[PDB]
């Protein structure tokens, strides 16, 4: 599980997910774009 | 008949059974893990595939006994790490192996007298996580 | 007509501006970006790879002293060891008990691999922008593909476009790039000749075909076991071998702006940073006069429904009064507002329906239909999501 | 006699040996394992304890062979996880065995030709410890817990499966390029055709057929045999003429809840103190340890003992209860 | 629980319809351009019908 | 994937109510399979939890 | 016997009848380990 933000700061952060896990996640205006394996990357954006 | 010209020799083994080393015929040379899909090379002291006269036979092995190279079986080689292993190409010195997860590789065979000799080497073997899941079980349709 | 205009670097984003040649009726031009390319200009220092550490059959002397030769091979290594009794299969190779001695020679190459099996150095210099540019151009989309040097003129059409130069010259690869198949780390390597044992560049060549080789292992040949012909030696791991485990996350997925880091050649797509302008020379056979074009009186706006959020969450209805039976272009003279309609066609005493995305509680706009301009009133309302997943102007 | 009616077939594999999927006939098709003691319920594409005629006979295995059932040994049938397991029970298409830890399921079995056919499926085995104590072999007498096994009842009871019919069993080795002209060899069986070329492109024919200008992969055979059953098997296609017409049988061997005889932690080397208990744990396998006061605040406290430990446990006046692995819980009091 | 699902219905040089059935946790979907093979070869005439 | 993602009155009831999150895959190329994407048992989950 | 690494031991044999017999006794197995490093192959020449 890998994930980075769409803006001027990414800061990647990389975890390698074996057991049933609950992973909360901050979106920010740039938008959060979140790898789960071979799946291709899923995009998240902010809204109302 | 490349195998006319070369020949085989033997060397020595930290393991032929039961923990015991000896001069083994089946001793374990290079062990190569360069392949993303799992495939191992294996190089060993016989000679497969090759006669002792000098002749391409791939039903016969070539191993050496006592001063002087004998003829062996291809049925009777064997590769295992913890459970046994599927070979997948024999020439010469080198054995073409898919293994599962083990902490020791194991190459043995049977010689003309029916004694069973075998070289056990400690090598961490673990398929490498090609892309980002650390499957056991090869699929037979998936992500390219 | 020559049309100059500025659109952001951001991917995915429709961009729509206004023509106006005097005397002429007004054009609506939807631009989007497809792609944006920056190339950098790399020059290669050297390839790293797998080593090999080449051992031939020890010399071993028996009865007599055997001597080292200085050879010119990379990392070679030499040592004679006295009073060895090894042996064979039948019995000890040597006739003397102390009197013998064992020459044990070594050097490092590249390993077969090399040519399959490498990453590379490369020096990043200076970038060259290009852009695939989609354009709605008199109904229809039409693909744009060009250097953006503000230089290269591709003509689709019959109108000639002109797109460059990039504004900024950011990039997310630095003075100092390395590639392995599909991935750029940026990494401060160690230069030509000064690598280090079991670290990224301790086998140092010019490309994987490449004859001479540098290499700094800290290979040292160690005494033979009792009885025992063989070469033992202290050398430190592959250094690339041991990159490739713990090297981490590509630039692919650690660069800002969501940049997309491809390969062969080596650059970055779709990166939002800085803004791109574009020149769009329009054939005049594509304008209309606009004596030539339909007007309008007396036009309502009336607002039945409206929610301000990132998308087209208002309805208007505006009533008019048309001359004749023509195409006339619809847009919002409010920044604040923003109308998903191009154009539409009018007739004569008739309503028109039309989309449009506000941010405001309070909406006063301004919609220009044709050359006339409508006076809206809304009392938007807000949305059931305070988070959404599409970005907005 | 159920097996009237009903058949064997064959099925695809995704791993036949050395990761190479194929079309086996030991083909995988539900792995159950409900059972809280550790037996497995494996469904196979062959039948064991039946020949080809449609007879019983427990140490004989039927098996589909290119086109045609054949017949092989109940010796030569084996399951494997990481190391061999025990079979523990075989009828038709079913299989119990008792497996150890493994991340793969293995399948196999020797044919008349002494040709062995396995088929590979990724399975994460893992029972879950019955009690407290880990055991390998069971005892006789013993510690009586709940559990869950699958009864060797034959009776045609609670569990079925869907089984429909096999319309024309596909077969591509029944056509052949006869130099630019497509051969269909019925090899005394009824076959129906359909090809795209002109002239004769649909039937049923008895007879050895010959379609002129055209290319195998252009047409289509398969043999009839509207008079067997089949099981809706995912491995095995849909009939054409079709749509969801389908029937049913009760299958053997159902889950049923059980008593089963565990062991018990044995006790450790306890020493008394001035308002504290020390113990010396020494477990055979990991062994679970709990504790909590025996008034207002209990404050329980749970810990995995798995190498020699030795725990100090403050004792209140209310009382300190231990509880270590399956053995009744220790009651302690201080004073004075 | 147990999800049930029958054998998938393979429509040859042609296309199949979703039924809404009052069933728990009913889904039903259909892909075209499907080219499925069997043991003696493709199940399918068509290429991409 | 919670305890009470499949609700039934008794043990023999009739009717169940479901919420396991079932939705139906494209099968591989040339195959003949059903693959989906569902949440695991909640209480094959909370038996262990 | 030299066994490998198991939890559980097994003899057996095979009468006239052939007719195969085999007791299992639970039994942890595991050589020690000597010195400072855990190896698995034993060496021709090292530390006395």
């Amino acid at each position: 599980l890998s994930y980075r933000n769409m803006g001027e700061e990414p800061n990647y952060q990389e975890e390698w997910v074996m057991h049933k896990k609950e992973v909360v996640l901050t979106v920010p205006t740039e938008g959060l774009e979140v790898t789960w394996g071979n799946n291709e990357p899923y995009k998240y954006w902010p809204q109302m | 008949n490349v195998y006319k010209a070369t020949r085989p020799y033997l060397a020595h083994c930290p393991d032929c059974g039961e923990g015991h080393s000896c001069h083994s015929p089946v001793a374990l040379e290079r062990i190569r893990n360069e392949a993303t899909d799992g495939t191992l090379k294996i190089q060993v002291s016989l000679q497969i595939g090759i006669k002792t006269d000098d002749s391409h036979d791939w039903t016969k092995l070539r191993y050496m006994d006592n001063h002087m190279p004998a003829d062996a079986e291809r049925a009777g080689l064997f590769v295992r790490t913890s459970a046994p292993c599927t070979i997948t190409g024999t020439m010469g010195h080198f054995i073409l192996a898919r293994c599962p997860k083990g902490e020791t590789l194991t190459v043995g065979f049977t010689d003309s007298r029916k004694i069973s000799h075998s070289c056990t080497h400690p090598f961490h073997h673990d398929p490498p996580v090609i892309g980002r899941e650390k499957f056991h079980s090869r699929p037979q349709h998936g992500k390219e | 007509y020559e049309h100059v205009t500025v659109i952001p670097n951001t991917v995915g984003v429709p961009y729509k501006t206004l023509v106006n040649r005097p005397g002429y009726s007004p054009m609506v031009l939807e631009m989007e970006l497809l792609s944006v390319t920056l190339e950098p200009t790399l020059s290669l220092d050297y390839i790293t790879c797998e080593y090999k550490t080449v051992i031939p059959s020890p010399y071993v002397k028996c009865c007599g002293t055997a001597e080292c030769k200085d050879k010119n091979l990379p990392d070679y290594s030499c040592k004679v060891f006295t009073g060895v009794y090894p042996f064979m299969w039948g019995g000890a190779y040597c006739f003397c008990d102390a009197e013998n001695t064992q020459l044990s020679e070594a050097h490092v190459e590249k390993s077969e691999s090399c040519k399959t099996e490498f990453a590379s150095a490369y020096r990043a210099h200076t970038a060259s922008a290009s852009a695939k540019l989609r354009v709605l151009y008199q109904g229809n989309n039409i693909t744009v593909t060009a250097y953006a040097n503000g230089d290269h003129a591709v003509t689709v059409k019959d109108a000639k476009f002109i797109v460059g130069p990039m504004s900024s010259a950011w990039t997310p690869f630095d003075n100092k790039i390395v590639v392995y198949k599909g991935d750029v780390y940026n990494m401060d390597y160690p230069p030509f000749g000064a690598g280090r044992p079991g670290q990224f560049g301790d086998i140092q060549s010019r490309t994987p075909e490449s004859k001479d080789v540098y290499a700094n292992t800290q290979l040292v040949l160690q005494r033979p076991a009792a009885g025992t012909v063989h070469v033992p030696y202290s050398q430190a791991p592959s250094g690339f071998k041991y990159w490739l485990k713990e090297r981490g996350a590509s630039l692919q997925h650690t660069a800002p702006f969501g940049c997309q880091i491809a390969t062969n050649p080596v650059r970055a797509v779709n990166c939002a940073v800085g803004n791109m302008p574009i020149s769009i020379d329009i054939p005049e056979a594509a304008f209309t006069r606009v004596v030539d074009a339909p007007s309008l009186t007396d036009m309502s706006c009336e607002v039945p429904a409206c929610t301000h959020s990132s998308d087209f969450g208002g309805v208007a209805i505006i009533k008019y009064a048309a001359s004749k039976k023509g195409k006339c272009a619809v847009h919002s003279m409010t920044n604040a507002v923003t109308i998903r309609e191009a154009e539409i066609e009018v007739e004569g005493n008739s309503q028109l329906q039309i989309s449009f995305s506000t941010a405001l509680a309070s909406a006063e706009f301004r919609v220009q239909v044709c050359s006339t301009q409508v006076h809206c009133a809304a009392e938007c309302h807000p949305p059931k999501d305070h988070i959404v997943n599409y970005p907005a102007s | 006699n159920v097996y009237k009616a009903t058949r064997p077939y064959l099925a695809h594999c995704p791993d036949c040996g050395e990761g190479h999927s194929c079309h086996s006939p030991v083909a995988l098709e539900r792995i159950r394992n409900e059972a809280t003691d550790g037996t497995l319920k494996i469904q196979v594409s062959l039948q064991i304890g039946i020949k080809t005629d449609d007879s019983h006979d427990w140490t004989k295995l039927r098996y589909m062979d290119n086109h045609m059932p054949a017949d092989a040994e109940r010796a030569g049938l084996f399951v494997r996880t990481s190391a061999p397991c025990t079979i523990t029970g075989t009828m038709g298409h079913f299989i119990l065995a008792r497996c150890p830890k493994g991340e793969t399921l293995t399948v196999g079995f020797t044919d008349s030709r002494k040709i062995s056919h396995s088929c590979t499926h990724p399975f994460h085995h893992d029972p879950p410890v019955i009690g407290r104590e880990k055991f390998h072999s069971r005892p006789q007498h013993g510690k009586e817990l709940p559990c869950s096994t699958y009864v060797q009842s034959t009776a045609a009871t609670t569990e079925e499966i869907e089984v429909h019919m096999p319309p024309d069993t596909p077969d591509r080795t029944l056509m052949s390029q006869q130099s630019g002209n497509v051969k269909i060899t019925v090899n005394g069986q009824t076959v129906r055709y359909k090809c795209n070329c002109g002239g004769s492109n649909e039937g049923l024919t008895t007879t050895d057929k010959v379609i002129n200008n055209c290319k195998v992969d252009q047409c289509h055979a398969a043999v009839t045999n509207h008079k067997k059953w089949q099981y809706n098997s995912p491995l095995v296609p849909r009939n054409a003429e079709l749509g969801d017409r389908k029937g049913k049988i009760h299958i053997p061997f159902p889950l049923a809840n059980v008593t089963c005889r565990v062991p018990k932690a044995r006790n450790p080397t306890v020493t008394y103190g001035k308002n504290q208990v020390i113990m010396l744990l020494y477990p055979d396998h990991p062994t679970l340890l709990s504790y909590r006061n025996m008034g207002e605040e209990p404050n329980y406290q749970e810990e995995w003992v798995m190498h020699k430990k030795e725990v100090v446990l403050t004792v209140p006046t209310e009382g300190l209860e231990v509880t270590w692995g399956n053995n009744e819980p220790y009651k302690y009091w201080p004073q004075l």
